[PDB]
DNA sequence: ATATATATATATATATATATATATATATATATATATATATATATATATATATATATATATATATATATATATATATATATA
DNA sequence: ATATATATATATATATATATATATATATATATATATATATATATATATATATATATATATATATATATATATATATATATA
């Protein structure tokens, strides 16, 4: 809608953006607590993804979202290694269905992402 | 003077509350946000039948077997199948019955109102 | 209800939360003497409730909460290890029925957590 | 310049207090308040019929027997009972017969109200 | 800075007198007030029955025989009857007969009006 | 002798504010575990469409301000025959 | 008629800068609309519990304050007979 992209307008961000840019030139602004707790807890999701780059073909959204699931169980205090399988079997037959791949070619992919032996994700294939 | 990951993060931020853009991305949409009148719904919707399955059988209720099924039911809409057969496996045994009853015996109500939600 | 939604959002908690943080990194704001009675007291509740970490499988919020309960007896003034018990063998209960979980791991994974000899809650489930 | 588990609970504090988000938070509600009402009521039944199980049956009243038999009321209704059973061998042997008056004896009008305050 | 349980009731004190929660705790109950009215009643109606029982039986009046009548009759409506019994030996031998006089012989009026009192 | 306000002994009931014990329910704000949905702002992955501001490639119209070539007309100020 | 500067009007073209309109694309920023997901923050809705705060509702009691009611007496003050 046209509504609902006017009234971002008129708030002006582009004018705010830079002078935000320029503040940050002349050391008025620091680095907020908010980023120094995002990017201590992002960053092993950002290298993971950029371990999925030998898959080739199609749109590999469902690969890349499915591996991020399957790696963020494993991340609570209390990780449950059962549906993180769960999620991780979803991303190997989303996969193997892309031309070029194959059932073992996606199990190298996954379990090299996610950092686990390839005859956990393997067993809950059946 | 730098430009990295953190410090991008930040300067998105002040530029938001600069132009407050948080308050104006909420009040100027006010169509999406009857979505979550339809989430109170089958959350209400789903957690009665949780608690009245606990009854008929004498099972304790199990708490988080609302937000266990609400998943399944979600999933059920897109198409992700292996997904659930792993979860099936991992919920015990008594209360295998009543997630296949969201799913399955609750797709007259339960299922429309997500293709309600999403549309 | 999109009506409770909306009174929270007027109030403005995005930029308030962000002005309270900005203030913390210019000294402006110490502790709050309710924040260090918290973290004396909550302390024993946090490291406790991560030695279920070896349970594995469904919702385990049940075993969670009812460990929980049952610390919180022997915390005390007065401590009663009887209602205590009440708490732990319904956890004992609610552990037995996870796919993979035994009676006797769930007897290791509750009295570890709740520091006790495994016999007392046994002598409560008959 | 820290951001531990101290301080995260002080500064939710400070932003509270800043905007006021607490006498909005219970004026916005308003339909939660009168489980308060509810609670009051069913407070009153247990302690009106634990002073006269008292009388009769000549033991002295036991301060503290609302409490638990109002706690094992809402175990009844969730499932819990193993809970229960420890409970009952915990309490005296004269006012175990008080406290399945108030689960099955007086089901029907105390677990109605039960099943009211929850809805 | 610190959190003892001195200045934890100093702290407790200062919020009252700040919003001035003790006038507005009074004027806002305006029912559980008559129970003044009734405990009036009562302290009336006792000490009238020891003045009269001291000139029966041309024994002094005692001051505070209407006090320990008044515990009497509270503890015989819990049911704390071996504490009766003490006091019973404790007060002397020609007033014992006004003791059970308020408990039994006045029982019709008197426990009546402690019993509308404490509902 | 009697009424009131204050402090103090003995023997008590009742209402409130505070701290503390024991046995609980309900609603709120904060932090934490587990199992989730929905809306927003930010950063990042994948596959895209549309609008704006800037920079750059290709191949062009049109209107301004400036500098330059060629071929001219007209108005002004200055210097010269 | 010439020359220096300032303006207008005809034309063909180059270059620097400022704008418009056609198109295919890349990049940096600002917004919108589709999707699957992660993380930081702001809120809503279901559940089980712990902890810190304020707030009702049942109960038995202690202590510090503020008031009411029934008695016997002392002391300080205030009034009456």
């Amino acid at each position: 809608s046209v509504e609902v992209y006017r009234q971002k307008i008129e708030k002006g961000g582009y004018s705010a953006a830079y002078e935000a840019t320029r503040r940050y030139e002349r050391e008025e602004i620091e680095v907020l607590s908010w980023s120094s707790r995002w990017e201590s807890a992002w960053s092993k999701f950002g290298e993971a993804v950029k371990a999925l780059g030998k898959i080739e073909g199609a749109p590999r959204a469902l690969v890349i979202a499915k591996v991020q699931e399957a790696l963020a169980y494993m991340s609570k205090p209390l990780p449950n290694m059962k549906l993180a399988m769960a999620a991780a079997v979803q991303a190997v037959r989303a996969c193997e269905q892309l031309p070029g791949m194959n059932r073992e070619r996606c199990l190298d992919a996954v379990a090299g992402a996610l950092g686990v032996a390839k005859d956990w994700i393997r067993r809950e294939m059946t | 003077i730098a430009e990295t990951l953190t410090e991008k993060h930040t300067l998105g931020i002040e530029k938001v509350v600069a132009t407050d853009s948080w308050r104006v991305g909420i009040t100027s949409r006010e169509k999406k946000l009857e979505r979550i009148n339809i989430s109170a719904e089958i959350s209400r919707r789903i957690q009665d039948e949780a608690i009245a399955y606990a009854r008929n059988k004498g099972i304790p209720y199990l708490p988080g077997i609302n937000g266990i099924a609400w998943k399944l039911l979600r999933l059920k809409w897109l198409g992700y199948t292996d997904q659930i057969n792993v979860v099936m496996r991992t919920v015990p045994a008594e209360w295998r019955d009543f997630l296949t009853q969201i799913m399955e015996n609750t797709q007259m109500e339960s299922m429309y109102s997500e293709l309600r939600k999403v549309r």
